[PDB]
């Protein structure tokens, strides 16, 4: 109930041409993280949304996890944040779905990894594959 | 949504 809450603000996304209002995503957060109870099945939304959305929904599914982990680390301390460790999990396959969006989206899923990067928001042996696999496709 | 705005709180 806090969950289906959460999956309707998130799924939601599908009535908005993006880019998406800070207000949207604030509301999907707040969803998220009054749903921090059931921060696994939280994760498990975003991730299934990243997976089954449109291209033009990529970069919005991205956003929702930095605006997730990043309100969360802040609310709750960086220490003590459950969303970016359980984000940390199937992430290279959630980013292998977010890049299976428009080539003029790519260099906004690259920004948001260098800035989680500086900002510490994921340890580096989770951020540089990342990063890596960004650099890996504008070659192929 | 930019991915540097800022954080809600009280």
């Amino acid at each position: 109930e806090a969950v289906k809450t959460f999956n309707s603000e998130l799924y939601s996304l599908n009535d908005y041409k993006p880019p998406i209002s800070k207000a949207k995503m604030t509301q999907i957060t707040k969803a998220a993280i009054k749903a921090i109870k059931f921060y696994k099945h939280v994760v498990q939304s975003v991730e299934k949304f990243i997976q089954k959305c449109k291209p033009e929904y990529k970069v919005p599914g991205l956003y929702v996890i930095d605006s997730i982990v990043r309100q969360s680390r802040h609310q709750f301390g960086q220490e003590k944040d459950v969303f970016a460790p359980r984000f940390s999990n199937n992430i290279i396959s959630t980013f292998q779905n977010l890049y299976r969006c428009p080539g003029d989206d790519k260099s906004k899923i690259v920004r948001v990894l260098n800035l989680w990067q500086k900002n510490n928001v994921f340890k580096s042996e989770i951020i540089q594959p990342l990063l890596d696999m960004a650099a890996a496709l504008e070659h192929h | 949504y930019s991915p540097t705005s800022p954080s809600y709180s009280p």
